[PDB]
């Protein structure tokens, strides 16, 4: 089947938290495959938007410690939106307008990876999510669909969320990284069990396109 | 019939199928829908003022249009540019409902065009406002015998509200030359005005209750739909049913061995629909086609008899001096465990030969 | 546009007596439609005899009829009546429930809705 | 659904052209084995020694 | 395999056993009666 | 419909012709198997190779 | 016949609304012509017009080419209405209001 | 119209390509008709059967 | 449709050829048949 | 099919005013649809600028012209009327009147007859 998917080999942009703190603008284009490699789980929530302001509405997800909650509401975005035991949120001061509301359960040496696809399309924001215990990973994984969300705007950037101990201060020593989403061939491998075995890439190498 | 002869010489014949399978249809749909906050709005007992109406936004519920019947012994219902039946029908992305309490007199004022005291000051409806709106004596609920004056109107503003606009300004109309500084008096008025809501009170001075429901169409998945009835469930025995549009015909057994939990159709190698999981029960249960029809006939010329035998293609002898066969089934004919020359195959190393019709 | 329409009263009586009818209505309609009462003899077509409008605020009664027949409006129970006094023997006949759909009654032709038949008889 | 075979019935005989040949070939192949084997009518067998 | 969306596979007339004997006769001819047996008697 | 009609059946007559095909040229294999068995086997035969 | 000036979108093969269902249906393999042409002059008056009749309620609907003119008061629960108009009774034909 | 042009212009092609099917089918029965005619009447064979 | 041949059912076979076409259309359901009888 | 239309109305105009315009059909089409209005500017294109079924129950309208242009139908002449206010200077073009024959409109690309041009000029 042909569909959006990351290409193979791909370079995926890696951001270190630690005292390192980065929390950069990342252009959406058309899918976001984000992933985690997760230690303390500093890492809380994801923020989506356009213009990142009080001016145009956004999305907003949080997953804190008791369950995650989902909001459609225009906030305003300070310098450094972040957290910090993690009592102190200093990431939005208002809040304003609000549309859609949604809550459900939380979703939770290298112990643990995190990985998320987002795909705005059609005016639905799918999220097909991941999580599996353990540099990056070298080993097949299969990523389920996880929500559809009739939203319908025009996300065109996004951010991410940090919760900062205060010790003096460290940062946890966590691991995010980032890849961009192309259309293109996949040929996939069900299993009796109806599961994703094996994918291989139809536009990468002669051998692959033999194959 | 097949041969578009009347006469037919030995050797087998593939017929094709005939008969008639009548069925019937059935329809499924998801187990509960969401319903939208109406008596939220209307079953509520206390209302806001008219110049202070309620405003109230509906979004991700399915809106069901049989309670709206029951409302009142009489109420008065009218949509600009929508026939009252093909509403149920329609899906909308939007819809705002405007509540509050009005005078009876004055209820008509609620339309395009029109004018007056609220018209003017209290609630604009535009002229080319598609939409409903609904209208009913409150008079038991909305008047006490020792005059109730909580809900009140305004009367005098600088300017005339416009369609879809919001006044709630308490502030003192100045109705001369002189400033009135927040001191009452002459050529300063008090433009909140109350009304005396009685029972022994006329009709037109009795409050009515009053709901306006616009429709908005905003470029998104739509919210506002009706209700979708679902039928019966017939099972086992061969029937016809469609679930969500997609059709089927036949048995319901289990295809699930480790069928993912999200996953709703599954389809074999021709990528044809054959496991489908119920909307209710959530259960799985395949298709596998009946009604199954080109059985054989295995017969000598006409010329000679009449008599024939049936030979079903690949079907087990139970589920119909039968005999069994590798190829299939065999009726109307004899096994012998002697031993001739091939007459008429049949497959697997059987023949059958007429001496009555027997095999071999 | 349901209406429903319900006729009470009628019934034998005497020459110069007096009487109640009354319709209730229920249902929904398209706006506060006025309601009235017509009479059909055996024999005869129907004929206009009363009609006054959801409010008491317009009354509307025929020319042979002037001045005799009166209707009124309850406050807090919906039901319409219409009295009558003084009766003679060509007020016998059948008397119906007429309802028309219209803030504005320029004149009676347009009926919707009828109602059930009130046999009212006079005589001695 | 029966109502395609309202428009099938009406639409030609192509199907008997395609069954005729597909059993065609069926014989076909069945002789093809029996004309290659069946050349000796006595089923003779070895001695034992 | 057998996904029976209306096509059959008909099964062969001969069965291999009658096809072993045929050849296992044939064998035994032409081992112990040269060639004659195939113009003639044995 | 019509247009799925004329889809699918020409789509079989496809397959049906390649079948023609495909068993006509097993027919000549299976002919000229026939011959070296009856040659070759029953009998000694001097053509060469 | 005469009707209601949008409901000629109705006499067509396949259509549904009240016309086509309880008055006057049409079959699929309909073969002919329609002419239809407003009649408000003559058909339609200012001191009313109630000559003109359309059924409202019919337990079923009608085969292609079907009249039926039967008036007993129609059931809409479960109690008989014995002939008397009535909650759940009520007369099968309306009528056309022209103006 | 344009559709049954189409469709007669098919059943021609079917009709076309069967019989170029059997003509070379009848072909090789006539050349093997010929060889036998050759060698089993203007001489004597020696090829068993 | 209608037919006529003079003479149990009897055991052979006529066709039946068009005889009269009513352009009518009603609700059309179980029937009965009529008769006559000769005076005496 | 075979109609004919009928276009009425244009001339000299101030800025901001108000004129009249107004189509006639005849003749005889396959069903009741939809007619509009189409403008051509001097050197530009032809687009259109409006839309109604006839049956006047939904009406559509361009972006450029909404709030300011209205169009409405006859009750006893079979005549579609238009009305305007506050006309700018890129008024001032060629109008004609089109009928659309199918029930339902999509899209204003496939028209089926066109009118005499009525041009209308805006200046001061
Ligand atoms: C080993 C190797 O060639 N790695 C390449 C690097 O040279 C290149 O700069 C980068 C793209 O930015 O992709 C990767
Ligand atoms: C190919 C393979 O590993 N299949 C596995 C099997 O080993 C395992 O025993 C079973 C447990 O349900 O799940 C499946
Ligand atoms: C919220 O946003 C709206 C428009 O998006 C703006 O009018 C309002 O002032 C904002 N309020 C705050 C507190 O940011
Ligand atoms: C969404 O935002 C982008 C950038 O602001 C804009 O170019 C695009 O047209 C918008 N799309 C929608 C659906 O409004
Ligand atoms: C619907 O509710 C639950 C969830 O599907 C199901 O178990 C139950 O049998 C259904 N009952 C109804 C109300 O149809
Ligand atoms: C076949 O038909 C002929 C002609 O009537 C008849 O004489 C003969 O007996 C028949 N033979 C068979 C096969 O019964
Ligand atoms: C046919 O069905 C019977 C029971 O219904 C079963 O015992 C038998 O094994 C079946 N035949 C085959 C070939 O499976
Ligand atoms: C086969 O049939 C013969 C009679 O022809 C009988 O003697 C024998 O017992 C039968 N064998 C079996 C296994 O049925
Ligand atoms: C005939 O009458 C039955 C009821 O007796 C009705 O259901 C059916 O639709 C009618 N059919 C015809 C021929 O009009």
């Amino acid at each position: 089947t042909q569909d959006l998917f990351l290409p193979f080999f791909s370079n995926v942009t890696w951001f270190h938290v630690i005292k390192r703190f980065d929390n950069p603008v990342l252009p959406f284009n058309d899918g976001v495959y984000f992933a985690s490699i997760e230690k303390s789980n500093i890492i809380r929530g994801w923020i989506f938007g356009t213009t990142l302001d009080s001016k145009t509405q956004s999305l907003l997800i949080v997953n804190n410690a008791t369950n995650v909650v989902i909001k459609v509401c225009e906030f305003q975005f300070c310098n450094d939106p972040f957290l910090d035991m993690e009592s102190e949120f200093r990431v939005y001061s208002s809040a304003n307008n609000c549309t859609f509301e949604y809550v459900s359960q939380p979703f939770l040496n290298f112990k643990n990876l995190r990985e998320f696809v987002f795909k705005n399309i059609d005016g639905y924001f799918k999220i097909y999510s991941k999580h599996t215990p353990i540099d990056l990973p070298q080993g097949f994984s299969a990523l389920e669909p996880l929500v559809d969300l009739p939203i319908g705007i025009n996300i065109t950037r996004f951010q991410t969320l940090l919760a900062l101990h205060r010790s003096g201060w460290t940062a946890g020593a966590a691991a995010y990284y980032v890849g961009y989403l192309q259309p293109r061939t996949f040929l996939l491998k069900y299993n009796e069990n109806g599961t994703i075995t094996d994918a291989v890439d139809c536009a990468l190498d002669p051998l692959s396109e033999t194959k | 019939c097949t041969l578009k002869s009347f006469t037919v010489e030995k050797g087998i014949y593939q017929t094709s199928n005939f008969r008639v399978q009548p069925t019937e249809s059935i329809v499924r749909f998801p187990n509960i829908t969401n319903l939208c906050p109406f008596d939220e709005v209307f079953n509520a007992t206390r209302f806001a003022s008219v110049y202070a109406w309620n405003r109230k936004r509906i979004s991700n519920c399915v809106a069901d249009y049989s309670v709206l019947y029951n409302l009142a012994p009489f109420f008065t219902f009218k949509c600009y540019g929508v026939s009252p039946t093909k509403l149920n029908d329609l899906c909308f992305t939007n819809v705002y409902a405007d509540s509050f309490v009005i005078r009876g007199d004055e209820v008509r004022q609620i339309a395009p065009g029109q004018t007056g005291n609220i018209a003017d000051y209290n609630y604009k409806l535009p002229d080319d406002f598609t939409g409903c709106v609904i209208a009913w004596n409150s008079n038991k609920l909305d008047s006490k015998v020792s005059g109730n004056y909580n809900y009140l109107y305004r009367l005098f503003r600088k300017s005339n509200l416009k369609p879809f606009e919001r006044d709630i300004s308490t502030e003192i109309y100045q109705a001369g030359n002189k400033p009135c500084n927040g001191v009452a008096g002459f050529n300063c008025y008090f433009p909140l005005r109350s009304y005396s809501f009685r029972p022994t009170y006329g009709v037109g001075h009795q409050p009515y209750r009053v709901v306006v429901l616009s429709f908005e169409l905003l470029h998104a998945p739509a919210t506002v739909c009706g209700p979708k009835k679902s039928t019966n469930l017939v099972k086992n025995k061969c029937v016809n049913f469609n679930f969500n549009g997609l059709k089927g015909t036949g048995v319901l057994t289990e295809s699930n061995k480790k069928f993912l939990p999200f996953q709703q159709f599954g389809r074999d190698i021709a990528d044809t629909t054959d496991a489908v999981r119920d909307p209710q029960t959530l259960e799985i249960l395949d298709i596998t086609p009946c009604s199954f029809g080109g059985v054989s006939v295995i017969t000598p010329g006409t010329n000679t008899s009449n008599q024939v035998a049936v030979l079903y293609q690949g079907v087990n002898c139970t589920e119909v001096n039968v005999f069994q066969t590798r190829a299939g089934c065999l009726i109307g004919a004899e096994y012998v465990n002697n031993s001739y020359e091939c007459d008429i195959p049949i497959g697997a190393g059987i023949c059958a030969s007429y001496q009555s019709i027997i095999a071999y | 546009s349901a209406v429903q329409l319900q006729a009470s009263g009628g019934g034998f009586v005497q020459p110069g007596g007096s009487l109640r009818l009354s319709c209730a209505a229920s249902g929904w309609a398209e706006t506060f439609g006025h309601m009235g009462w017509f009479r059909q003899a055996p024999g005869k077509e129907r004929e206009f005899v009363s009609a006054i409008d959801w409010w008491d605020t317009v009354h509307y009664y025929a020319d042979s009829v002037k001045g005799r027949f009166t209707i009124s409006r309850d406050n807090s129970k919906n039901t319409v009546y219409l009295q009558m006094n003084s009766l003679r023997a060509e007020d016998t006949a059948t008397y119906y429930c007429a309802y028309w759909d219209m803030d504005y009654l320029q004149n009676s032709i347009p009926v919707d809705y009828w109602g059930q038949g009130t046999q009212v008889t006079v005589s001695s | 659904s029966t109502e395609c075979s309202n428009l099938l019935l009406q639409y030609g005989s192509f199907c008997t052209q395609l069954k005729r040949a597909l059993t065609g070939i069926a014989v076909e192949q069945d002789k093809n084995t029996q004309e290659v084997f069946a050349q000796v009518k006595q089923i003779y067998k070895t001695p034992p020694i | 395999a057998q996904k029976f969306k209306g096509l059959t596979v008909l099964p062969p007339l001969l069965t291999d056993e009658m096809i072993a004997q045929y050849t296992s006769a044939l064998l035994a001819g032409t081992i112990t009666s040269g060639w004659t047996f195939g113009a003639g008697p044995a | 419909i019509d247009r799925l009609i004329t889809g699918r059946l020409q789509s079989l007559q496809t397959y049906v012709t390649q079948q023609l095909i495909r068993a006509a040229e097993i027919r000549a294999s299976a002919n000229l198997a026939a011959t070296k068995m009856s040659e070759c086997v029953l009998g000694q035969s001097k053509r060469v190779d």
